[PDB]
């Protein structure tokens, strides 16, 4: 839903903007080119979308609150147009990698996408609560109905339910109805359906506040920089904090679909017992984890063994599997491995005087 | 931190294995039986076609404990298919008496002369006496040639490449030997030894006759210094014909590239590459870096020009080529390494103790590691297609 | 295991007994505790990506097999439910008829006068 | 046939994360 996404957007940046003078600037830098390399909406229309408050008409659009005008569709795409049937291919157009900071804040446009959905899905719900609300004549004639229509303060006149809600969300923001009104605006129209939007301000803070960490944490230039720059493994994998877990973005346009996966998670406090569990717990990891980062210490001194000029340039890391495993089902006669099970000194690798290991390639 | 090391060697391990295919055209991983010590290939090898493969002779010196020491001679089996794949060991002759490091003459086939930690000069072995050598003979092997004078253990050897029974040996004591087997005795090794070279006060690193003169010889010094001279004056018992303070750190390889007369080098402690020409001994002609730790060892590529490999003791060993010095290096790329850096090795779990380059397959590198690894490797044609 | 024993109380001194008779050893059921009495480094993706596609192939002909044997899934699972119609009105004695009119007899509780008729026991 | 292997190739195409 395009129109929900947009009005996502503008809701986070209205909110930056009038209730946060400060980090404006560097706000603008995040919201207009690092989330549209994750999104995939066009360039220039969010632009003139999100401009369309981000730069005045704070006192004026305080005062006017209107409904934010929207544009046509927004859709970007590389060099892949065309679909059929039984062919329906897919593929991850932006992959983007990324910490905790920006996993939580992820998570939180999805809550409010959700929540704004939803939300614009009761439009049937309120007429059938307008006619359980109704006068009743014998009421009427006893002189003991009080209208429930004269409590509501001035509403919106726009053209659908959801964007007179939306107007009223946007005056909750700024800071003109009070909580008291918002819920009672909700409980005329929505019935007690509409629970989940009484703490959309909260959530709209909590997703500001992620922004401006995001943007100006502890190593803020240096992520955001390693970001746009523009393949990124162990050009991801470098890098230190104080034990985060790294992710990884897909974003697929066909489907419009946006996925998170957990990559490495980094390393935990070391102990003084492992010396003692290696016997057992160790070796089964190191052996069983074939070709796959294993995670029990690995802090200190981690000077890749070659160099990443060797392997051949491509993108979507995620192919690159796919060419090793190409590579491996080739004329390698391959034997098995050195068969190498020493540990009984728990100091050092030890192996055994037979077993090589074949033309491991060709 | 011991473990932790144990730990980082093991997954840099781990992650070289799995990139292993990307990085390589050729692994062959065998264990032994004990650490080797030292390895070289044979100048020949023999051609069966009947499946398409190809055996190639190995000269190994690897020591089981203190003082026995054990040479050996493997079988390399590899493919002739680029335009069992297998090594074998055999023949380990054992040796109470420790001989470290070997070198066979490039025109006896079997004269191999021998240094150890106990004996202060060399020890020569030939074909006749391995084959008088019993097996239940639980003596050790007696070499033809018993060529000591010196007192302190000897350090390296190096026979001549133009000339017949031309020996050079420099020693602990800060001392050269060079010796003559034209004119050898039964009772006399003075008069097989034909020059005493007794110039500098420290003990030379590396000793090496060049490769298109029979006279020049060059050696570096633990007091980081490089002296070519010439055998024929008595004064370079003395004096060397010329000297020069190569690097800082204590000086550890020399060598010349066989293709060219004019290309020496040299590598010490300052994680340095040095290299000189004939014309301008003043001068280093060019400096190399990019290691990581102390250097070991270095050796061009007997087959072609350009081509240099480095070891070292951070448990890696790189491939620089010359001919790549001066071109650019866009930015996106150059993050890794200097433009000259060619390819890097980091398929071990100890230091990179000997190495060598089988001589008549290009690329082709053997090398020996201290937890009995012997790999015998070749890497991409992709990374160097021209 | 304590939920199905019955439940039987030990004494606070009770060496714990090894008993050696291998076989046959009565123990009531619950006093018996605790029966008190390579690594080869392959690093490859070779098993795995055979085993996908060995996952794959499996699931292929599964799917074959099933999207053949649809069009009749359908006639004789969907209109099963009219089939029973006709043996109950025409009264044809199956084996599941039977069983209902021994349902029904249990229901209604007989004990020794005749059984009415197919059509005429009036749980109706 | 054919037609069940290609729906089985889409199906994973189409579900694979």
């Amino acid at each position: 839903n395009e129109i929900v996404l947009f009005d996502t957007c503008y809701m986070v940046c209205t909110y930056i903007v009038c209730n946060s003078p400060s980090g404006l600037k560097k706000v603008e830098h995040f919201f207009k080119n690092i989330l549209p390399l994750h999104f995939g909406l066009e360039k220039d229309k969010f632009s003139i979308f999100l401009d369309q408050v981000f730069r005045g008409p704070a006192a004026a659009i305080k005062a006017s609150l209107k409904y934010p005008s929207h544009p046509d569709s927004l859709l970007e795409h590389q060099d892949h147009a065309g679909d059929t049937e039984n062919e329906m291919h897919d593929d991850v157009d932006k992959e983007q990698f990324g910490y905790s900071s920006m996993y939580v804040f992820f998570r939180l446009f999805n809550l409010l996408y959700e929540r704004l959905y939803e939300l614009q899905r009761l439009e049937d719900q309120v007429s059938i609560i307008q006619q359980r609300i109704i006068p009743n004549p014998v009421s009427q004639k006893q002189k003991i109905w009080r209208d429930r229509w004269n409590d509501l303060s001035d509403v919106p006149d726009e053209k659908t339910h959801y964007e007179n809600t939306y107007v009223m969300i946007l005056r909750l923001i700024y800071g003109i109805v009070d909580q008291s009104a918002f819920e009672d605006y909700l409980r005329f129209y929505y019935g007690n359906k509409a629970y989940k939007i009484y703490t959309i301000d909260k959530l709209v803070w909590s997703a500001a506040k992620q922004v401006h960490h995001i943007v100006s944490d502890g190593k803020y230039k240096f992520v955001t920089s390693l970001v746009e720059q523009n393949l990124y493994r162990l050009e991801i994998e470098k890098l230190l904090n104080p034990d985060e877990i790294l992710f990884r973005f897909c974003w697929i346009n066909k489907f419009k679909s946006f996925g998170i996966k957990i990559m490495k998670r980094a390393n935990l406090i070391v102990d003084q017992s492992l010396d003692t569990q290696r016997r057992v717990w160790k070796k089964y990891v190191q052996n069983y984890r074939i070709q796959k980062l294993t995670e029990e210490i690995s802090y200190k001194n981690y000077r890749c063994p070659f160099l990443c000029r060797n392997i051949e340039k491509e993108r979507t890391v995620e192919q690159l599997v796919s060419r090793l495993q190409t590579k491996l089902l080739r004329s390698a006669e391959l034997v098995s491995g050195l068969q190498a099970k020493l540990c009984l000194d728990s100091f050092k690798l030890l192996y055994l005087p037979r077993t090589e290991d074949s033309y491991i390639d060709a | 931190e011991g473990i932790n090391q144990e730990k980082c060697i093991n997954e840099e391990y781990k992650i070289w294995k799995k990139n292993s295919p990307f990085l390589y055209d050729l692994i062959i991983t065998r264990a032994l039986e004990w650490p080797c010590m030292s390895l070289q290939w044979y100048p020949e090898q023999q051609i069966f076609a009947e499946h398409g493969y190809t055996e190639q002779k190995m000269f190994l010196g690897v020591r089981a404990d203190v003082g026995k020491y054990l040479l050996a001679v493997a079988s390399i089996q590899l493919p002739y298919l680029n335009q069992s794949l297998r090594v074998n060991i055999s023949n380990l002759y054992s040796h109470p008496e420790s001989v470290c490091s070997a070198k066979l003459m490039p025109q006896d086939d079997s004269c191999v002369a021998t240094v150890g930690n106990y004996h202060n000069d060399v020890l020569v072995f030939d074909k006749e006496s391995f084959e008088s050598y019993s097996s239940a003979s639980e003596s050790p092997l007696k070499p033809k040639y018993r060529l000591t004078k010196h007192t302190q253990p000897c350090t390296s050897v190096c026979w001549n490449f133009l000339s017949k029974g031309t020996l050079v040996s420099g020693s602990q004591d800060a001392t050269l030997s060079c010796w003559d087997l034209n004119a050898y005795n039964e009772s006399d090794s003075a008069s097989v030894l034909k020059v005493h070279i007794s110039s500098h006060e420290k003990q030379v690193s590396d000793v090496r006759f060049h490769y298109k003169h029979q006279d020049l010889l060059a050696s570096v010094s633990y007091d980081q210094y490089l002296h070519v001279h010439d055998i024929r004056r008595p004064d370079a018992s003395t004096k060397p014909a010329r000297s020069v303070h190569a690097h800082s750190g204590p000086i550890h390889s020399v060598a010349f590239n066989p293709h060219n007369d004019f290309i020496l080098a040299t590598c010490s402690t300052d994680k340095t590459i040095a290299l000189w020409d004939l014309r301008n001994l003043n001068q280093r002609l060019h400096t190399l870096e990019g290691h990581e730790d102390i250097v070991t060892k270095i050796s061009f590529s007997p087959h072609e020009e350009p081509i240099l490999a480095s070891t070292s003791a951070d448990r890696r060993t790189l491939v620089w080529d010359l001919s790549r010095i001066g071109e650019d290096q866009p930015a996106e790329e150059a993050q890794d390494g200097p433009p000259e850096l060619l390819f890097m090795h980091g398929g071990h779990t100890s230091c990179t103790i000997d190495m060598d380059w089988c001589p008549n397959y290009n690329w082709t590198m053997a090398t020996a590691a201290e937890d009995n690894i012997l790999q015998i490797w070749t890497p991409s044609r992709s990374i160097w297609g021209n | 295991s304590d939920h199905v024993t019955p439940r039987y109380r030990l004494p606070e001194k009770a060496k714990v007994i090894r008993v050696g008779l291998p076989r046959g050893f009565k123990n009531k059921g619950n006093i018996v505790i605790d029966e008190n009495e390579k690594p080869f480094k392959l690093n490859f993706l070779e098993q795995i990506r055979d085993n996908v596609i060995n996952l794959r192939k499996m699931v292929e002909q599964d799917e074959q097999l099933c999207i053949e044997t649809f069009s009749k899934f359908d006639f004789y699972a969907t209109r099963d439910c009219e089939l029973p119609l006709r043996i109950l009105c025409d009264v044809a004695n199956d084996n599941l008829e039977n069983d209902d009119y021994v349902l029904a007899l249990r229901d209604l509780l007989r004990i020794s006068k005749w059984d009415p008729n197919q059509p005429v026991p009036a749980p109706f | 046939e054919l037609d069940i292997k290609a729906f089985v190739q889409k199906l994973g195409q189409r579900l694979c994360h």
